[PDB]
Protein backbone atom coordinates (compact mmCIF):
# COMPACT_ATOMS: atom_id res chain seq x y z
CA UNK A 1 0.00 0.00 0.00
CA UNK A 2 1.40 3.53 -1.20
CA UNK A 3 -0.40 6.86 -0.98
CA UNK A 4 -0.11 9.63 -3.48
CA UNK A 5 -0.48 13.29 -1.71
CA UNK A 6 -1.16 16.01 -3.70
CA UNK A 7 -3.25 18.76 -4.03
CA UNK A 8 -3.09 23.17 -4.70
CA UNK A 9 -2.25 22.62 -8.57
CA UNK A 10 -4.64 26.00 -9.53
CA UNK A 11 -4.41 24.85 -13.15
CA UNK A 12 -4.96 26.94 -15.09
CA UNK A 13 -5.57 29.79 -12.51
CA UNK A 14 -2.05 30.04 -11.00
CA UNK A 15 -0.15 27.43 -12.96
CA UNK A 16 -0.62 25.65 -16.50
CA UNK A 17 1.43 22.03 -15.61
CA UNK A 18 3.29 20.14 -12.85
CA UNK A 19 6.92 20.28 -13.50
CA UNK A 20 9.00 18.96 -15.79
CA UNK A 21 10.39 16.00 -13.20
CA UNK A 22 7.30 15.76 -11.29
CA UNK A 23 5.14 14.32 -15.00
CA UNK A 24 8.21 11.81 -15.53
CA UNK A 25 7.96 9.95 -11.64
CA UNK A 26 4.25 10.14 -11.65
CA UNK A 27 3.27 7.64 -14.18
CA UNK A 28 0.67 4.64 -13.96
CA UNK A 29 0.74 1.17 -12.67
CA UNK A 30 2.57 2.07 -9.41
CA UNK A 31 0.67 4.09 -6.83
CA UNK A 32 -2.54 2.18 -5.14
CA UNK A 33 -4.06 5.09 -3.62
CA UNK A 34 -4.48 9.13 -4.29
CA UNK A 35 -5.50 11.53 -1.36
CA UNK A 36 -5.61 15.02 -3.44
CA UNK A 37 -6.47 17.83 -0.94
CA UNK A 38 -8.38 19.95 -3.65
CA UNK A 39 -7.30 22.92 -5.97
CA UNK A 40 -7.18 21.13 -9.12
CA UNK A 41 -9.37 23.44 -10.48
CA UNK A 42 -10.21 21.26 -13.22
CA UNK A 43 -11.10 17.79 -15.01
CA UNK A 44 -8.11 18.00 -17.14
CA UNK A 45 -6.31 17.78 -14.00
CA UNK A 46 -8.41 15.17 -12.59
CA UNK A 47 -8.35 12.83 -15.35
CA UNK A 48 -4.63 12.79 -15.35
CA UNK A 49 -4.70 11.80 -11.64
CA UNK A 50 -7.79 8.99 -12.52
CA UNK A 51 -5.17 6.96 -14.90
CA UNK A 52 -2.53 6.98 -11.71
CA UNK A 53 -4.27 5.35 -9.78
CA UNK A 54 -7.81 3.38 -9.67
CA UNK A 55 -8.95 4.33 -5.90
CA UNK A 56 -8.59 8.85 -6.35
CA UNK A 57 -9.74 11.04 -3.65
CA UNK A 58 -10.73 13.88 -3.66
CA UNK A 59 -11.68 17.28 -1.58
CA UNK A 60 -13.21 20.15 -2.36
CA UNK A 61 -10.86 23.13 -2.38
CA UNK A 62 -11.92 26.92 -2.51
CA UNK A 63 -11.63 27.36 -6.42
CA UNK A 64 -12.51 23.95 -7.65
CA UNK A 65 -15.33 24.63 -9.90
CA UNK A 66 -16.84 20.81 -9.23
CA UNK A 67 -19.31 21.27 -6.16
CA UNK A 68 -19.90 17.08 -6.68
CA UNK A 69 -16.36 16.87 -4.35
CA UNK A 70 -17.45 16.80 -0.70
CA UNK A 71 -16.37 19.38 2.27
CA UNK A 72 -14.01 16.40 3.79
CA UNK A 73 -13.40 12.66 3.48
CA UNK A 74 -12.28 10.12 5.49
CA UNK A 75 -10.94 7.29 4.36
CA UNK A 76 -8.81 3.94 5.58
CA UNK A 77 -6.03 2.35 4.18
CA UNK A 78 -4.86 -0.73 6.05
CA UNK A 79 -4.92 0.44 9.77
CA UNK A 80 -4.82 4.19 9.65
CA UNK A 81 -8.12 5.79 9.47
CA UNK A 82 -7.21 9.14 7.18
CA UNK A 83 -8.85 12.63 7.14
CA UNK A 84 -8.72 14.85 4.16
CA UNK A 85 -9.69 18.31 3.94
CA UNK A 86 -8.46 21.34 2.21
CA UNK A 87 -7.73 23.70 5.11
CA UNK A 88 -9.42 26.94 3.84
CA UNK A 89 -12.37 25.83 6.59
CA UNK A 90 -9.49 25.57 9.63
CA UNK A 91 -9.63 29.17 10.85
CA UNK A 92 -7.15 30.61 11.51
CA UNK A 93 -5.49 29.09 8.15
CA UNK A 94 -2.76 26.45 8.95
CA UNK A 95 -2.66 26.75 13.09
CA UNK A 96 -2.12 23.80 15.21
CA UNK A 97 -4.77 24.00 17.80
CA UNK A 98 -7.77 24.42 15.07
CA UNK A 99 -6.26 21.49 12.67
CA UNK A 100 -6.11 19.30 16.19
CA UNK A 101 -9.61 20.27 17.09
CA UNK A 102 -10.61 18.81 13.59
CA UNK A 103 -8.73 15.32 14.30
CA UNK A 104 -10.89 15.07 17.40
CA UNK A 105 -13.92 15.50 15.15
CA UNK A 106 -12.89 12.87 12.11
CA UNK A 107 -11.44 11.00 15.17
CA UNK A 108 -8.58 10.32 12.61
CA UNK A 109 -4.76 8.92 12.87
CA UNK A 110 -3.92 11.40 10.23
CA UNK A 111 -5.15 14.83 9.07
CA UNK A 112 -4.06 15.83 5.81
CA UNK A 113 -4.42 19.36 4.74
CA UNK A 114 -3.27 21.74 2.29
CA UNK A 115 -4.58 25.67 2.00
CA UNK A 116 -0.95 26.84 2.95
CA UNK A 117 1.01 25.58 -0.21
CA UNK A 118 3.81 24.87 3.09
CA UNK A 119 5.31 20.97 2.90
CA UNK A 120 4.73 19.90 6.29
CA UNK A 121 4.73 16.60 8.27
CA UNK A 122 4.92 15.81 11.90
CA UNK A 123 3.62 13.85 14.99
CA UNK A 124 1.78 15.96 17.58
CA UNK A 125 -0.39 14.57 20.53
CA UNK A 126 0.72 10.90 18.88
CA UNK A 127 -1.35 11.87 16.15
CA UNK A 128 -0.08 12.89 12.40
CA UNK A 129 -0.20 15.94 10.32
CA UNK A 130 0.67 16.24 6.44
CA UNK A 131 0.17 19.01 4.39
CA UNK A 132 1.61 18.00 1.23
CA UNK A 133 2.11 21.37 -0.15
CA UNK A 134 1.37 23.20 -4.02
CA UNK A 135 2.51 20.45 -6.34
CA UNK A 136 2.73 23.00 -9.24
CA UNK A 137 4.60 25.58 -6.77
CA UNK A 138 1.77 27.95 -7.29
CA UNK A 139 1.21 31.46 -5.80
CA UNK A 140 -0.01 32.26 -2.34
CA UNK A 141 -0.65 35.52 -0.75
CA UNK A 142 0.73 34.30 1.97
CA UNK A 143 4.03 32.88 1.19
CA UNK A 144 6.61 34.19 -1.76
CA UNK A 145 8.99 31.23 -1.79
CA UNK A 146 7.07 28.19 -3.02
CA UNK A 147 8.53 24.60 -3.40
CA UNK A 148 6.98 22.53 -5.74
CA UNK A 149 6.20 19.68 -3.62
CA UNK A 150 3.64 16.52 -3.36
CA UNK A 151 3.84 13.38 -0.96
CA UNK A 152 4.47 9.60 -1.38
CA UNK A 153 2.98 7.97 2.10
CA UNK A 154 4.10 4.10 2.10
CA UNK A 155 1.91 1.97 4.65
CA UNK A 156 2.82 -1.35 6.16
CA UNK A 157 0.11 -2.28 8.51
CA UNK A 158 0.80 -0.04 12.01
CA UNK A 159 3.95 2.38 10.81
CA UNK A 160 3.81 4.85 7.36
CA UNK A 161 7.03 6.45 6.58
CA UNK A 162 6.32 9.63 4.47
CA UNK A 163 8.90 10.83 1.84
CA UNK A 164 8.57 14.27 0.76
CA UNK A 165 9.61 15.68 -2.95
CA UNK A 166 10.35 18.85 -3.46
CA UNK A 167 12.09 20.92 -6.73
CA UNK A 168 14.70 22.68 -5.36
CA UNK A 169 15.75 24.78 -8.22
CA UNK A 170 16.37 22.24 -11.63
CA UNK A 171 16.57 18.88 -8.40
CA UNK A 172 14.01 16.85 -7.22
CA UNK A 173 14.91 16.29 -3.85
CA UNK A 174 13.58 13.84 -1.70
CA UNK A 175 13.28 13.57 2.40
CA UNK A 176 11.66 10.90 4.67
CA UNK A 177 10.09 11.32 7.71
CA UNK A 178 8.62 7.88 9.73
CA UNK A 179 5.26 7.72 12.19
CA UNK A 180 4.08 4.34 14.08
CA UNK A 181 0.48 4.46 15.47
CA UNK A 182 0.63 4.00 19.20
CA UNK B 1 21.09 9.72 5.14
CA UNK B 2 19.68 10.29 1.28
CA UNK B 3 17.66 8.83 -1.34
CA UNK B 4 16.55 8.81 -4.97
CA UNK B 5 14.14 10.53 -6.87
CA UNK B 6 12.17 7.68 -7.92
CA UNK B 7 8.90 6.17 -7.24
CA UNK B 8 9.20 4.38 -4.50
CA UNK B 9 12.43 6.15 -3.06
CA UNK B 10 16.00 3.80 -2.27
CA UNK B 11 18.22 4.61 -0.13
CA UNK B 12 22.42 5.66 -0.60
CA UNK C 1 -15.86 19.83 -19.58
CA UNK C 2 -15.82 21.51 -23.51
CA UNK C 3 -13.83 24.30 -22.51
CA UNK C 4 -10.16 22.21 -21.73
CA UNK C 5 -8.37 23.56 -25.03
CA UNK C 6 -9.58 27.42 -23.80
CA UNK C 7 -8.33 26.88 -20.16
CA UNK C 8 -5.00 25.32 -21.11
CA UNK C 9 -4.39 27.97 -23.47
CA UNK C 10 -4.70 30.97 -21.15
CA UNK C 11 -2.47 27.92 -18.90
CA UNK C 12 0.07 28.51 -21.45
CA UNK C 13 -0.39 32.25 -21.92
CA UNK C 14 0.60 33.10 -18.28
CA UNK C 15 3.43 30.52 -18.25
CA UNK C 16 5.01 32.17 -21.40
CA UNK C 17 4.23 35.99 -20.34
CA UNK C 18 6.76 35.41 -16.79
CA UNK C 19 9.85 35.82 -19.88
CA UNK C 20 8.48 39.34 -20.50
CA UNK C 21 9.52 41.77 -17.76
CA UNK C 22 7.14 43.45 -15.26
CA UNK C 23 6.58 47.05 -17.09
CA UNK C 24 6.03 44.68 -20.14
CA UNK C 25 4.16 42.23 -18.85
CA UNK C 26 1.21 44.54 -17.84
CA UNK C 27 1.06 45.98 -21.23
CA UNK C 28 0.53 42.31 -22.53
CA UNK C 29 -2.01 41.64 -19.69
CA UNK C 30 -4.03 44.65 -20.53
CA UNK C 31 -4.57 43.33 -24.61
CA UNK C 32 -4.77 40.17 -23.06
CA UNK C 33 -8.53 40.48 -21.44
CA UNK C 34 -9.16 42.80 -24.35
CA UNK C 35 -8.89 39.65 -26.70
CA UNK C 36 -10.41 37.04 -24.31
CA UNK C 37 -13.17 39.76 -23.58
CA UNK C 38 -14.24 39.27 -27.05
CA UNK C 39 -15.29 35.54 -26.50
CA UNK C 40 -18.60 35.88 -24.46
CA UNK C 41 -19.87 34.87 -21.29
CA UNK C 42 -19.19 31.29 -20.92
CA UNK C 43 -15.69 31.63 -22.03
CA UNK C 44 -14.90 34.05 -19.65
CA UNK C 45 -15.81 32.17 -16.57
CA UNK C 46 -11.85 30.02 -17.57
CA UNK C 47 -9.96 32.55 -19.04
CA UNK C 48 -10.12 35.95 -17.05
CA UNK C 49 -9.52 34.71 -13.60
CA UNK C 50 -5.66 33.70 -14.80
CA UNK C 51 -5.03 37.27 -15.61
CA UNK C 52 -6.22 38.44 -12.05
CA UNK C 53 -4.07 35.99 -10.47
CA UNK C 54 -1.20 36.91 -12.57
CA UNK C 55 -2.33 40.68 -12.09
CA UNK C 56 -1.64 39.90 -8.53
CA UNK C 57 1.95 38.41 -8.77
CA UNK C 58 2.78 40.99 -10.97
CA UNK C 59 2.05 43.43 -7.73
CA UNK C 60 4.42 40.97 -5.82
CA UNK C 61 7.04 41.70 -8.83
CA UNK C 62 6.88 45.17 -8.22
CA UNK C 63 7.44 45.20 -4.73
CA UNK C 64 10.72 43.39 -5.36
CA UNK C 65 12.12 45.89 -7.88
CA UNK C 66 10.79 48.57 -5.26
CA UNK C 67 14.48 49.90 -4.69
CA UNK C 68 15.02 49.93 -8.27
CA UNK C 69 11.93 51.19 -9.28
CA UNK C 70 10.59 54.41 -7.76
CA UNK C 71 6.78 54.32 -9.63
CA UNK C 72 6.41 51.11 -8.39
CA UNK C 73 3.78 52.21 -6.06
CA UNK C 74 1.48 53.83 -9.15
CA UNK C 75 2.10 50.84 -10.71
CA UNK C 76 0.61 48.27 -7.96
CA UNK C 77 -2.41 50.89 -7.61
CA UNK C 78 -2.60 50.28 -11.60
CA UNK C 79 -2.83 46.42 -11.63
CA UNK C 80 -5.16 46.30 -8.79
CA UNK C 81 -7.60 48.42 -10.89
CA UNK C 82 -7.06 46.34 -13.64
CA UNK C 83 -8.21 43.23 -11.39
CA UNK C 84 -10.79 45.34 -10.08
CA UNK C 85 -12.22 45.98 -13.55
CA UNK C 86 -11.44 42.17 -14.71
CA UNK C 87 -13.37 40.94 -11.73
CA UNK C 88 -16.20 43.09 -12.33
CA UNK C 89 -16.00 41.74 -16.11
CA UNK C 90 -17.04 38.11 -14.30
CA UNK C 91 -19.92 39.51 -12.14
CA UNK C 92 -22.00 41.43 -15.18
CA UNK C 93 -21.30 37.41 -17.09
CA UNK C 94 -23.51 37.07 -13.79
CA UNK C 95 -21.50 35.30 -11.43
CA UNK C 96 -20.78 35.33 -7.71
CA UNK C 97 -18.87 32.84 -6.30
CA UNK C 98 -15.54 33.05 -7.87
CA UNK C 99 -15.44 36.76 -8.39
CA UNK C 100 -15.91 36.92 -4.61
CA UNK C 101 -13.49 34.44 -3.85
CA UNK C 102 -11.24 36.51 -6.72
CA UNK C 103 -11.76 39.56 -4.47
CA UNK C 104 -10.93 38.32 -1.30
CA UNK C 105 -7.76 36.54 -2.48
CA UNK C 106 -7.08 40.55 -4.07
CA UNK C 107 -7.72 41.89 -0.34
CA UNK C 108 -4.89 39.36 1.02
CA UNK C 109 -2.32 41.04 -1.70
CA UNK C 110 -2.55 44.64 -1.25
CA UNK C 111 -2.20 44.16 2.25
CA UNK C 112 0.76 42.00 2.29
CA UNK C 113 2.70 43.94 -0.51
CA UNK C 114 1.71 47.51 1.03
CA UNK C 115 2.42 50.02 -1.45
CA UNK C 116 0.46 53.72 -0.78
CA UNK C 117 -3.34 53.34 -0.38
CA UNK C 118 -2.90 49.51 0.02
CA UNK C 119 -5.55 49.97 3.14
CA UNK C 120 -8.17 51.33 0.52
CA UNK C 121 -7.89 48.93 -2.16
CA UNK C 122 -7.72 46.02 0.64
CA UNK C 123 -10.98 47.51 2.18
CA UNK C 124 -12.71 47.92 -1.38
CA UNK C 125 -11.99 44.72 -2.42
CA UNK C 126 -13.16 43.01 0.98
CA UNK C 127 -16.64 45.25 0.69
CA UNK C 128 -16.81 44.31 -3.16
CA UNK C 129 -16.38 40.05 -1.17
CA UNK C 130 -19.02 41.36 1.16
CA UNK C 131 -21.84 42.60 -1.88
CA UNK C 132 -21.35 40.07 -3.45
CA UNK C 133 -22.37 37.46 -0.76
CA UNK C 134 -25.53 39.33 0.05
CA UNK C 135 -27.17 40.64 -3.16
CA UNK C 136 -25.77 37.34 -4.82
CA UNK C 137 -25.80 34.27 -2.74
CA UNK C 138 -28.46 32.33 -0.74
CA UNK C 139 -28.35 28.73 -0.20
CA UNK C 140 -27.43 28.27 3.28
CA UNK C 141 -24.46 25.62 2.44
CA UNK C 142 -23.03 27.89 0.03
CA UNK C 143 -23.82 30.75 2.53
CA UNK C 144 -21.64 28.92 4.90
CA UNK C 145 -18.77 28.28 2.51
CA UNK C 146 -18.62 31.77 1.39
CA UNK C 147 -18.52 33.20 4.67
CA UNK C 148 -16.08 31.18 6.10
CA UNK C 149 -13.55 31.95 3.56
CA UNK C 150 -14.55 35.91 4.30
CA UNK C 151 -13.72 35.03 7.85
CA UNK C 152 -10.79 33.20 7.36
CA UNK C 153 -9.20 35.73 4.66
CA UNK C 154 -9.76 38.75 7.02
CA UNK C 155 -8.16 36.95 9.88
CA UNK C 156 -5.02 36.82 8.00
CA UNK C 157 -5.39 40.56 7.34
CA UNK C 158 -3.08 43.59 9.50
CA UNK C 159 -3.31 46.42 7.26
CA UNK C 160 -6.59 47.55 8.61
CA UNK C 161 -6.51 50.45 11.42
CA UNK C 162 -9.45 49.90 14.40
CA UNK C 163 -11.87 52.00 12.39
CA UNK C 164 -12.17 49.73 9.26
CA UNK C 165 -11.03 46.62 10.89
CA UNK C 166 -14.02 47.33 13.38
CA UNK C 167 -16.81 47.65 10.76
CA UNK C 168 -15.70 44.55 9.02
CA UNK C 169 -15.31 42.66 12.45
CA UNK C 170 -19.18 43.29 13.51
CA UNK C 171 -20.11 42.91 9.73
CA UNK C 172 -18.98 39.31 9.92
CA UNK C 173 -20.62 38.56 13.24
CA UNK C 174 -23.93 40.22 11.95
CA UNK C 175 -23.89 38.28 8.44
CA UNK C 176 -22.91 34.68 10.45
CA UNK C 177 -26.08 34.98 12.63
CA UNK C 178 -28.56 35.63 9.54
CA UNK C 179 -27.71 32.67 7.43
CA UNK C 180 -30.73 30.40 7.21
CA UNK C 181 -30.45 27.80 8.71
CA UNK C 182 -29.99 27.87 12.88
CA UNK C 183 -27.31 24.56 13.01
CA UNK C 184 -24.98 26.78 10.16
CA UNK C 185 -25.79 29.97 12.36
CA UNK C 186 -23.82 28.45 15.65
CA UNK C 187 -20.86 27.27 13.59
CA UNK C 188 -20.30 30.43 11.40
CA UNK C 189 -20.99 32.52 14.89
CA UNK C 190 -18.31 30.60 16.73
CA UNK C 191 -16.34 30.81 13.76
CA UNK C 192 -16.56 34.39 13.73
CA UNK C 193 -14.97 34.04 17.82
CA UNK C 194 -11.51 34.11 16.03
CA UNK C 195 -11.50 37.24 14.42
CA UNK C 196 -11.88 38.78 17.80
CA UNK C 197 -8.97 36.96 19.33
CA UNK C 198 -6.76 36.29 16.81
CA UNK C 199 -7.43 39.36 14.05
CA UNK C 200 -5.10 42.32 13.97
CA UNK C 201 -5.32 46.45 13.98
CA UNK C 202 -2.45 48.49 13.15
CA UNK C 203 -2.64 50.23 16.33
CA UNK C 204 -1.93 47.49 18.46
CA UNK C 205 2.15 47.90 17.37
CA UNK C 206 0.90 44.55 15.14
CA UNK C 207 -0.10 42.84 17.80
CA UNK C 208 -3.15 39.87 18.30
CA UNK C 209 -6.30 41.89 19.75
CA UNK C 210 -7.22 39.14 21.92
CA UNK C 211 -10.45 40.82 23.03
CA UNK C 212 -11.36 37.44 25.43
CA UNK C 213 -15.09 39.05 26.26
CA UNK C 214 -16.17 39.42 22.58
CA UNK C 215 -14.63 35.59 22.30
CA UNK C 216 -17.05 34.37 24.54
CA UNK C 217 -20.20 36.37 23.27
CA UNK C 218 -19.61 34.63 20.31
CA UNK C 219 -19.99 31.54 22.01
CA UNK C 220 -22.54 32.58 24.62
CA UNK C 221 -24.57 33.13 21.53
CA UNK C 222 -23.63 30.63 19.09
CA UNK C 223 -24.59 27.87 22.12
CA UNK C 224 -27.86 30.04 22.68
CA UNK C 225 -28.73 29.38 18.67
CA UNK C 226 -27.62 25.21 18.99
CA UNK C 227 -30.85 25.00 22.01
CA UNK C 228 -32.89 26.46 19.45
CA UNK C 229 -32.15 23.76 16.59
CA UNK C 230 -34.46 21.45 14.50
CA UNK C 231 -32.82 17.62 15.06
CA UNK C 232 -31.27 16.55 18.50
CA UNK C 233 -28.20 15.09 16.48
CA UNK C 234 -27.41 18.54 15.09
CA UNK C 235 -28.24 20.08 18.10
CA UNK C 236 -25.56 18.07 20.16
CA UNK C 237 -23.07 17.79 17.43
CA UNK C 238 -22.85 21.59 17.22
CA UNK C 239 -22.85 21.77 21.36
CA UNK C 240 -19.65 19.31 21.14
CA UNK C 241 -17.99 21.54 18.45
CA UNK C 242 -18.61 25.07 20.44
CA UNK C 243 -17.18 22.81 23.44
CA UNK C 244 -13.74 22.35 21.02
CA UNK C 245 -14.20 26.28 20.27
CA UNK C 246 -13.68 27.08 24.11
CA UNK C 247 -11.17 24.86 24.61
CA UNK C 248 -9.28 26.16 21.80
CA UNK C 249 -9.27 29.37 23.42
CA UNK C 250 -9.03 28.15 26.96
CA UNK C 251 -5.41 26.59 25.84
CA UNK C 252 -4.30 30.34 24.18
CA UNK C 253 -4.76 31.38 27.83
CA UNK C 254 -8.20 33.08 27.36
CA UNK C 255 -9.24 34.55 30.64
CA UNK C 256 -12.89 34.65 30.02
CA UNK C 257 -12.95 30.61 29.59
CA UNK C 258 -12.73 28.97 33.02
CA UNK C 259 -13.30 25.44 33.70
CA UNK C 260 -16.77 26.04 35.00
CA UNK C 261 -17.96 26.80 31.89
CA UNK C 262 -16.38 23.25 30.29
CA UNK C 263 -18.11 20.83 32.61
CA UNK C 264 -21.52 22.54 32.46
CA UNK C 265 -21.37 22.12 28.50
CA UNK C 266 -19.80 18.37 28.61
CA UNK C 267 -22.74 17.38 31.34
CA UNK C 268 -25.36 18.94 28.76
CA UNK C 269 -24.03 16.56 26.40
CA UNK C 270 -23.64 13.96 28.75
CA UNK C 271 -27.60 14.15 29.54
CA UNK C 272 -28.87 14.73 25.70
CA UNK C 273 -26.19 12.69 23.91
CA UNK C 274 -28.19 9.38 25.17
CA UNK C 275 -31.28 10.32 23.74
CA UNK C 276 -30.36 10.32 20.10
CA UNK C 277 -31.08 7.65 17.41
CA UNK C 278 -28.82 4.56 16.82
CA UNK C 279 -26.77 4.89 13.71
CA UNK C 280 -23.57 5.76 12.22
CA UNK C 281 -24.38 9.49 12.65
CA UNK C 282 -24.42 9.47 16.25
CA UNK C 283 -21.20 6.55 16.82
CA UNK C 284 -19.52 9.35 15.00
CA UNK C 285 -20.54 12.30 17.08
CA UNK C 286 -19.94 9.54 20.08
CA UNK C 287 -16.52 9.00 19.30
CA UNK C 288 -16.41 12.99 18.71
CA UNK C 289 -17.24 13.97 22.53
CA UNK C 290 -14.37 10.53 23.53
CA UNK C 291 -11.74 12.47 21.72
CA UNK C 292 -12.81 15.88 23.68
CA UNK C 293 -12.91 14.73 26.77
CA UNK C 294 -9.51 12.15 26.36
CA UNK C 295 -7.44 16.08 25.17
CA UNK C 296 -8.54 17.64 28.40
CA UNK C 297 -7.35 15.16 30.23
CA UNK C 298 -3.98 15.51 29.10
CA UNK C 299 -3.07 19.62 29.48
Amino acid sequence: MLVLVLGDLHIPHRCNSLPAKFKKLLVPGKIQHILCTGNLCTKESYDYLKTLAGDVHIVRGDFDENLNYPEQKVVTVGQFKIGLIHGHQVIPWGDMASLALLQRQFDVDILISGHTHKFEAFEHENKFYINPGSATGAYNALETNIIPSFVLMDIQASTVVTYVYQLIGDDVKVERIEYKKP
Amino acid sequence: EEYTPTIPPKAI
Amino acid sequence: EDFADEQSLVGRFIHLLRSEDPDQQYLILNTARKHFGAGGNQRIRFTLPPLVFAAYQLAFRYKENSKVDDKWEKKCQKIFSFAHQTISALIKAELAELPLRLFLQGALAAGEIGFENHETVAYEFMSQAFSLYEDEISDSKAQLAAITLIIGTFERMKCFSEENHEPLRTQCALAASKLLKKPDQGRAVSTCAHLFWSGRNTDKNGEELHGGKRVMECLKKALKIANQCMDPSLQVQLFIEILNRYIYFYEKENDAVTIQVLNQLIQKIREDLPNLESSEETEQINKHFHNTLEHLRLR
